[PDB]
């Protein structure tokens, strides 16, 4: 009904689109805390143990 | 002195119906920029409907 203006929408928005982004920065980061294995294969032995 | 304070309240609300005529055309030329700054979606339905008042 326009009681807002589409440009303090669009700030709106665009500022729900950063914070999504900067969420989403912590959500990979968060997938980086986790080791994901590259690809598949035969594992070694690890170099580093529980605590190192 | 009746018709002299007539004569004056004459010339009086002559000069202030002016001045209130220009009141009038500064608050349309206030109305159309705000229905100019209203259509490209500056200003919202709020201070339009404040200077439509």
């Amino acid at each position: 009904d326009q009681a807002v203006s589409k440009q303090q929408y669009a700030d709106a928005n665009a500022a729900y689109l950063q914070s999504k982004a900067a969420v989403e920065q912590a959500r990979i980061n968060l997938r980086y805390t986790k080791v994901l294995s590259p690809i598949s294969g035969r594992i070694g032995r690890s170099a580093v143990t529980e605590g190192a | 002195a009746s018709v002299a304070t007539a004569y004056l309240t004459l010339k009086a609300d002559q000069a202030q119906l002016q001045l209130t005529k220009d009141t009038l055309g500064t608050y349309q030329k206030s109305f159309d920029l705000t229905q100019r700054s209203y259509d490209v979606g500056v200003a919202s339905a709020l201070d339009l409907r404040q200077a439509q008042t």
